[PDB]
């Protein structure tokens, strides 16, 4: 039984270390490109809710580093979902299933990857996209995101441009 | 050529299973031992 995915994905993990620069905390853990390997990986690593504070997971397409500075991200941005543990785990897994299952219709090429940040101030789940200048694309992606994660209409999601994060939302939903 | 390969939520959930591939175990243990549950 082998079910190939459209894309090959890499899980990255960031463990907080106050004596390292940000990029030096980031490690590429494993790549996968089948449904079977997706579940093998997910089922045998700590859930997002079980990560220590300051830790991150990133799931990005093969060849895209989960950095603003990556050529694939530099002109891009993210949809941001703020939380405030089962809800966080749910947001993360629903998002992973939506991206590896290619559930963003004709806009899959604009998906770079997903991010979960575990933080005392409030956990964050984000979807990084390729081109912050395409409001039409990003809006549709945002609508699928809210639908797949069962986010209430009253929770207003922000689309943030990476160039701004590196230095106010471009879109709100 | 063929269409995009898609899996909706129900299909992925039904496919969800078991040991992991040894190559995967090796990789996780080597770079992120603290997240491994296996
Ligand atoms: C995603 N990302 C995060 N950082 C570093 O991590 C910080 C953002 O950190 P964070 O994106 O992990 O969120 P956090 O909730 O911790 O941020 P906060 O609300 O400002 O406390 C930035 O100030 C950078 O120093 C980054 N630094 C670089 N160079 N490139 C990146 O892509 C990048
Ligand atoms: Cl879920
Ligand atoms: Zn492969
Ligand atoms: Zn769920
Ligand atoms: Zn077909
Ligand atoms: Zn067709």
């Amino acid at each position: 039984t082998r079910h190939p995915l459209q894309n090959r994905w890499a899980l990255w993990y960031l463990k907080a270390d106050r004596n390292k620069e940000w990029e030096d905390c980031l490690k590429m853990v494993s790549l996968f490109d089948t449904v079977e390997d997706f579940w093998s990986l997910y089922n045998h690593i700590q859930s997002a809710g079980g990560l220590n504070w300051g830790s991150d997971y990133y799931l990005f397409k093969e060849g895209i580093k989960p950095m603003w500075e990556d050529v694939n991200n530099v002109q891009g941005g993210r949809w941001l979902v703020v939380v405030d543990t089962q809800l966080l785990d749910h947001y993360w897994l629903e998002l992973l299933m939506a991206i590896v299952g290619e559930q963003f219709d004709e806009y899959g090429d604009y998906i770079c990857g997903a991010v979960v940040n575990v933080r005392q101030k409030g956990d964050k789940v984000s979807l990084w996209t390729r081109d912050a200048t395409r409001d039409d694309v990003n809006l549709r992606i945002g609508q699928v995101l809210k639908q797949k994660l069962s986010i209430p209409d009253t929770e207003i999601l922000r689309y943030e441009v990476h160039k701004d994060s590196s230095a106010k939302p471009r879109i709100c939903l | 050529g063929p269409h995009m390969i898609r899996y909706n939520r129900d299909t992925l959930m039904t496919a969800r299973d078991a040991p992991i591939p040894d190559e995967m175990l090796q990789e996780i243990n080597r770079v992120a031992p603290d997240i491994l549950i296996a």
